[PDB]
């Protein structure tokens, strides 16, 4: 069966420590990405 | 020691680069694909406002497999829910409702014609910026109108902004 976010719950999981590291191969694109 | 939330689907957000030397499809990269809402964050968190993107650029958020163009077989014979701000708009709401587009997307907003959606697009323009959710079968007209109806309230849009539908055969031949 299908998963499903609420909009709440989804804003309650941005304030999570994974958050805060970006995504490990994150490409240079200056003005764009923050590596 | 934390456990992410996994998503229905593995999306993947595409930046197009606004350089009128090149092709249109080779001006478009692939910035990164997610499964988690966690992952979504650390993306989001870590790439710049759509507000603030260089003019003729765009963001795209497709499911995996999806290439953001017209010419995709899942894009082939679909369509977009389209809306279109002006110039105070984009100071005023095109990042928040960019932002509400996709948690549409991810958290599979549309019950069972969530299927249906392939992705979601935001063009940044001189002339108006737009924000888009393409769907893969204009003729599904139950999907289509479904899709439509609970993202203008997702996105709380005001009388004063239309959203309309359009097929993309349409729009190609315009
Ligand atoms: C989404 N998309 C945009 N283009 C090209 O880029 C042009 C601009 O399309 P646009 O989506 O960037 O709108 P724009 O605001 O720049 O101008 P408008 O056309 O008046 O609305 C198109 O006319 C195509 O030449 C596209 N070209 C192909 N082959 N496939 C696509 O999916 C595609």
């Amino acid at each position: 069966t299908r998963i499903i976010y609420d909009r709440k719950f989804l804003m309650e999981c941005r304030n999570s420590p994974v958050t805060k590291t970006p995504p490990r191969d994150l490409p240079t694109i200056p003005g764009v990405t923050s590596p | 020691h934390y456990i992410k939330h996994p998503l229905q689907n593995r999306w993947a957000l595409w930046f197009f680069k606004n350089d009128k030397s090149k092709t249109w499809q080779a001006n478009l990269r692939l910035i990164s694909k997610f499964d988690t809402v966690e992952d979504f964050w650390a993306l989001y968190n870590h790439i710049q406002l759509s507000s603030n993107l260089m003019p003729g650029c765009d963001y795209s958020l497709f499911k995996d497999g999806i290439e953001p163009m017209w010419e995709d077989e899942k894009n082939k014979r679909g369509g977009r829910w389209l809306i279109t701000l002006n110039k105070q708009q984009r100071r005023s709401d095109l990042d928040r409702f960019w932002l509400e587009t996709l948690l549409c997307l991810i958290g599979e907003s549309f019950d069972d014609y969530s299927d249906d959606v392939c992705g979601a697009v935001v063009n940044v323009r001189a002339k108006g910026d737009k924000i888009a959710i393409w769907t893969t079968e204009c003729e599904n007209r139950d999907a289509v109108t479904h899709i439509g109806r609970v993202y203008k309230e997702r996105l709380g849009l005001p009388p004063k902004i239309v959203i309309g539908y359009q097929s993309h055969a349409d729009t190609a031949t315009k």
